């Protein structure tokens, strides 16, 4: 499942 | 075009309308600064590589130390919801909520009284904690977690001797599954997005708010104006912002929609109950 970006 | 202009007076007559019958909440940490948790967008003595390896899980897994020093300096004297948080509560107890999507880890949507079925927990919990061993997963509860925490021994599983950690998605985690089997059924048929607290800025968090039908009015409550709004442009139809902190902003919207009192008495013996636990 798509993951947690951008910080 | 469902709403009769771009404002909060605009927005706050569309709710009052038969038209609006499902809210979809987006909040973020804006909504739970003023409950003493700040925005997390002494560690010094760790040379960490950059100060956002903190919060990311590849970093995290061997290096622990730094995320639980910085668990021990935030962490809040009692967990208290905002009226922002209440104010969620109202759109639940008036039939209005279709889902509260929340990036926060903090509970404190539950402790407002949003159930297991209102809320997706984008980026999980602090509440329960794991073993990282897949083969093991053994569970603990915040109070094991909060003397870890307080006493500055790193978690470490009683059977297996892996790094236990709480139930957030650290950056470069998965999301729960939850979050995209609701994401594909809620966007579908949505009156109205109300974003609180958030410059959408994490992903796949952010693209949320695109997933909406065309026509769905989206009112932004933040301090400052990466979702795709348009507010300013002549192209502009639906969005509105409303800008200053998330409490004040709910107490407007609030009164415009003849709940203020309910509101505040709301939060009053909620907070009352709270404190005389
Ligand atoms: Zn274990």
């Amino acid at each position: 499942l798509p993951k947690k970006t951008g910080g | 075009r469902l709403l009769d202009e771009l404002t909060l007076e605009g927005v706050a007559r569309y709710m009052q309308s038969e038209r609006c019958r499902r809210v979809i909440c987006l909040v973020g940490a804006g909504i739970s600064t003023s409950a003493g948790i700040p925005d997390f967008r002494n560690l010094e003595k760790y040379h960490l590589p950059y100060p956002e390896a903190i919060f990311e899980i590849s970093y995290f897994k061997k290096h622990p130390e730094p995320f639980f020093a910085l668990a021990k300096e935030l962490y809040p004297g009692q967990f208290k919801p905002t009226i922002c948080h209440y104010f969620m509560r109202l759109l639940k107890d008036k039939g209005l909520l279709l889902r509260c999507y929340t990036q926060n880890i903090d509970t404190l949507e539950r402790i407002a009284g949003l159930e297991q079925e209102d809320l997706v927990e984008a980026h999980g919990t602090f509440y329960t904690s794991h073993c990282v061993s897949a083969s093991c997963r053994h569970e603990y509860p915040l109070s094991w977690m909060k003397e870890k925490i307080f006493s500055e021994v790193t978690p470490k599983c009683e059977d297996c001797q892996s790094l236990v950690k709480p139930d957030i998605v650290f950056f470069g985690e998965s999301l729960p599954a939850r979050f995209f089997s609701c994401m594909q059924s809620d966007f579908l048929k949505v009156d109205l997005l109300l974003v609180m607290g958030t410059s959408l800025q994490v992903q796949p968090f952010a693209s949320l708010i695109s997933k909406a039908p065309l026509s769905t009015p989206r009112l932004l409550i933040n301090k400052e104006k990466g979702g795709g709004m348009d507010f300013d442009s002549k192209k502009a139809y639906r969005d509105v912002a409303w800008l200053g902190e998330c409490d004040q902003g709910c107490l407007a919207l609030a009164e415009l929609l003849g709940w203020k009192k309910e509101l505040e008495d709301l939060v009053r013996r909620e907070h009352a109950s709270i404190d005389a636990q």
